[PDB]
């Protein structure tokens, strides 16, 4: 009786929620040949009560998620036929529009399904900080990915410019003080350069000791802040070879940051009103915009 | 050709190509698309091969 | 007006929307009638060419 075989396979899948191999089924039921087991598995897959997984150990057969229920009003079929791609999205989330498009259902049905799932604590809706258009839906147990939502800089879908400005100012002050101490040490140029260098872990621990904000700042956060400072033309980073130490971030490589003065002072072009003029293209000898009747040069000479 | 592609290196490391669960939605197919699938050549060939 | 219009109506007798299934609009039979004028307030009247 193949029905008994299917029932036994379902019971075995109930016993092992993580899935069962063919070896487990053969050990539990040795008197049945491999062909009958294969036919039973094919029927179970055709009727939609089993799922196949390909692991490094082989094939696994897992019972389809039906016990985990959040929307029992109506049909469990649509509940699982939404929770499927809900879980498939998982940490990255998925907007309600994309859920509707993948489900090929009207907006009312999917709205009811999402509400009922939120009622029984199966899905959580979080606001997409990348593009504040709709609320993406994720699994309640899964931790929200920092890229799609959250972040040490984003606070309630609002970029904190003051926070990053304070971070940049404090890091630049620390690096400038370190470089000043290295210069005043004047023990040896190599020693001076090494002491002017500051590791990412060191400045990260310094910022943590400062405690400007309540949110915990990881090492890579301070690394990105220092990279933005590099892009500002104020500090310099060097990658040295160090196998292991107090940082242990990059394999065999450590980033050292030092405050460096600019190459040249402001050029002579910016000291003239013509170099900073926004309507410089419309300049002409005889016309409405002329150097003789210029307002910029007038205010500049008056000042 | 697939074997030759896999054989680009003499010793192939154990690939961590675990089959992530790509179970697709059994989307309710529109009647027009269902009729297109029924009238498709692959469906007719499969129905012939069923015998 | 006597045969072809009925065939055209039969070709598009049923129209329905994808959203909210089990809803439909079914045409049964179409008539052209006699020429009339809509001059009168909500009332028709025979009119000569
Ligand atoms: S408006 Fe005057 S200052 Fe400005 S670009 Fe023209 S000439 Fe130069």
């Amino acid at each position: 009786d193949p029905v008994e075989i299917e029932n036994r396979i379902i019971e075995l899948c109930h016993q092992f929620p993580h899935g069962i191999t063919d070896q487990v089924i053969q050990n539990e039921m040795p008197h049945i040949e491999a062909q009958q087991r294969a036919v039973a598995i094919n029927r179970l897959l055709s009727m939609g009560q089993l799922d196949l997984l390909r692991s490094n150990t082989g094939l696994l057969y897992r019972i389809k998620d039906s016990q985990n229920a959040g929307k029992m009003k109506g049909s469990d079929n649509q509940e699982k036929l939404v929770y499927q791609i809900i879980e498939d999205a998982g940490n990255k989330g998925i907007w309600s529009r994309d859920i509707r498009y993948k489900s090929n259902l009207p907006l009312t049905e999917i709205n009811k399904i999402l509400k009922n799932l939120e009622s029984k604590k199966l899905i959580k809706a979080v606001k997409s900080v990348a593009a504040s258009k709709k609320k993406v839906y994720m699994l309640y147990n899964l931790q929200p990915d920092r890229s799609v939502t959250g972040g040490a800089w984003y606070s309630d879908q609002d970029f904190e410019s003051e926070f990053v400005e304070v971070l940049n100012q404090q890091c630049f002050k620390f690096l400038q003080s370190k470089a000043e101490t290295a210069r005043e040490s004047k023990q040896n140029p190599m020693i001076q350069r090494n002491s002017s260098f500051a590791s990412s872990h060191e400045v990260w621990k310094y910022i943590c000791e400062l405690g400007i904000s309540k949110v915990e700042l990881s090492m890579e956060d301070i690394e990105t802040i220092l990279n933005t400072l590099i892009y500002d033309g104020k500090v310099e980073m060097t990658i040295i070879a160090a196998k292991e130490g107090t940082v242990g971030s990059v394999d065999g490589h450590m980033k050292l940051y030092r405050a460096v003065n600019p190459i040249i002072p402001p050029t002579g072009l910016v000291r003239a009103p013509c170099g900073l003029c926004p309507v410089f293209d419309d300049c002409h000898e005889g016309g409405e915009i002329s150097p003789s009747n210029c307002i910029y040069m007038t205010e500049w000479l008056e000042f | 050709e697939a074997a030759n592609e896999a054989g680009d290196s003499s010793q192939d490391e154990a690939e961590d190509d675990v089959k992530q669960i790509t179970v697709r939605f059994s989307r309710p197919e529109s009647e027009q698309a269902r009729q297109r699938r029924v009238q498709s050549y692959e469906f007719l060939q499969k129905k012939h091969a069923e015998e | 007006i006597n045969v072809e219009i009925k065939k055209i109506m039969k070709a598009n007798e049923k129209v329905t929307s994808d959203a909210d299934p089990m809803w439909y609009l079914k045409y049964l039979n179409i008539y052209v009638g006699l020429p009339d004028v809509e001059e009168s307030f909500n009332v028709t009247r025979p009119v000569s060419p």
